[PDB]
């Protein structure tokens, strides 16, 4: 019997490009996947969707790369944490399975033009904002001295 | 003053109960699991449970859905046989733990349109009376309803929210429900002072506080039986006078009343009832929604904002700030030269 699996990271990361491993072990023939990320408490709606089919040419190893949206207002709520649900459709058998997820977005780095400063100057200061794969990207920040 | 005890996640891990039986012992096995995850996703208690559980229970509710559309009658109804001549109850009840249960999953909608529209038609008096043929077998399930004084109050009660919850996933596919509505609140409304056994004024209380109106006597009437400011007790069995309480406190949360919730909260939490056993099947589902909707209406959406505005003679505009409950914007701080 062939046996379906998943591999995906411990947490998952909001509007971060993340990626799964999905294969099929002892499988014959070609195994359309579909992989569908939604909530965990609700399963009333879909953040994300994906489908990959797995050939024999690769010996039934696939991987799937998304990018899990922030929107919804699920990150509102800050009491306790924040799951999802991603269930990987291998043909019509599915496989579950409940992944944290972490409210980043990458990295700040905040450079001043000195150390130490005397009253009356003027603080000139760059911020970096960089991803979860030290890149550019264009988000909105919120500074305060 | 958003805080307080919840029922804790490990206490309640006997209520997975497969389902199994004919058309009321597995309406024994849907209950308290279907209660159970209810409960469990609007606590959001599921970290201290275990997630994997949360799967389970997604096909054990399910092992009941492939089978009660077996107990359903042709004619839109359901009984405890094929057989079996159809109850008021079981299909109001039926209609009750489904339109419960469409909030995680929903399969089909034309079962519970179909069941409204069978107790409408067939079961519903011009009067505004449900009545009770009784062809059911176990007496376990019907809970305060058994051994009732008045026992027409209390059932026409119980069909009334029966029917009020399933009210907006058919409202277009049943047009005569308001009309029924009308009618047996318009029968609740007149024999209110002719009542005198708490729990009917306690399930009466919920079926005239649900979007409606309810008058100065019967709020009054409503308040005055609670004994000691925080249960409804009457003479019976304990899981009648804990039912009774858990319809009083959903009474109070539907009517947007803060002040009587409390004793009755800590009434129900002092009482220690984790659901299960013998005949509880009324009383772990009015237990679990009661306690469900207070976590719901525990915060109430309070989000408390000072629009603070100061204007200064120095400037030509005034400016605002909208503190909030989100914490973006907590504390600001404003220098002025002058």
């Amino acid at each position: 019997s062939p046996m379906y699996s998943i591999i995906t990271p411990n947490i998952l990361r909001l509007e971060s490009e993340e990626t799964m491993v999905l294969e099929a072990h002892d499988a014959q023939g070609d195994v359309p996947v579909t992989v569908t990320v939604h909530d965990f408490p609700g399963k009333k709606l879909v953040l994300s969707s994906e489908k990959t089919v797995l050939t024999p040419a690769t010996n039934h190893m696939g991987n799937v790369t998304f990018t899990i949206p922030a929107n919804r207002e699920f990150k509102s709520e800050k009491g306790r944490n924040k799951f999802v649900t991603v269930q990987a459709t291998f043909g019509t058998q599915v496989v579950e399975k409940v992944v944290l997820v972490s409210l980043q977005s990458g990295y700040l780095f905040i450079q001043t033009d000195k150390t130490i400063y005397t009253p009356g100057s003027t603080v000139l200061y760059r911020i970096f904002t960089v991803n979860h794969k030290l890149l550019p990207v264009g988000r909105t920040v919120m500074v305060n001295i | 003053q958003m805080t307080e005890d919840a029922v804790d996640a490990e206490r309640l891990k006997h209520l997975i109960v497969t389902p199994s039986g004919c058309g009321e012992q597995n309406m024994i096995g849907m209950t308290p699991t279907v209660i159970a995850v209810h409960y469990l996703d609007e606590t959001e208690q599921w970290e201290k449970f275990g997630l994997e559980k949360r799967q389970g229970a997604l096909e054990l509710i399910k092992k009941g859905y492939t089978q009660q559309l077996a107990f359903r009658q042709p004619s839109s109804a359901f009984a405890a046989f094929v057989k079996r001549a159809p109850s008021t109850w079981l299909t109001a009840y039926v209609v009750k733990v489904f339109s419960l249960a469409v909030n995680l999953i929903a399969i089909d909608s034309q079962v519970l349109c179909g069941a409204v529209k069978w107790l409408i038609l067939e079961k519903q008096k011009p009067d505004g009376v449900f009545q009770e043929d009784a062809p059911v077998i176990h007496q376990e399930m019907i809970g305060g309803l058994r051994n009732n004084n008045e026992k027409d109050m209390a059932l026409t009660a119980f069909v009334l929210i029966s029917l009020q919850e399933a009210k907006d996933i058919c409202e277009e596919q049943v047009n005569s429900l308001p009309g029924s509505i009308t009618k047996a609140g318009d029968f609740l409304e007149a024999n209110y002072m002719n009542l005198q056994r708490s729990y009917t004024v306690a399930i009466a209380g919920y079926a005239l506080a649900q979007m409606g109106r309810l008058k100065g006597p019967l709020l009054n009437k409503f308040l005055t039986t609670a004994k000691d400011k925080n249960r409804w007790e009457d003479p019976g069995k304990q899981l009648y006078n804990v039912e009774a309480t858990s319809y009083a406190l959903l009474a109070l949360l539907q009517l947007k009343d803060f002040d009587f919730v409390p004793p009755v909260v800590r009434w129900l939490n002092e009482q220690r009832y984790y659901g299960g056993g013998y005949g509880s099947t009324q009383a772990t589902f009015m237990v679990f929604q009661a306690l469900a909707q207070y976590q719901k209406d525990a915060p109430d959406h309070q989000e408390l904002n000072l629009d603070v505005s100061l204007q200064l003679p120095s400037r030509s505009s005034k400016i605002t700030h909208r503190i909030h409950w989100e914490s973006a914007s907590l504390l600001r701080s404003e220098e002025t030269k002058e």
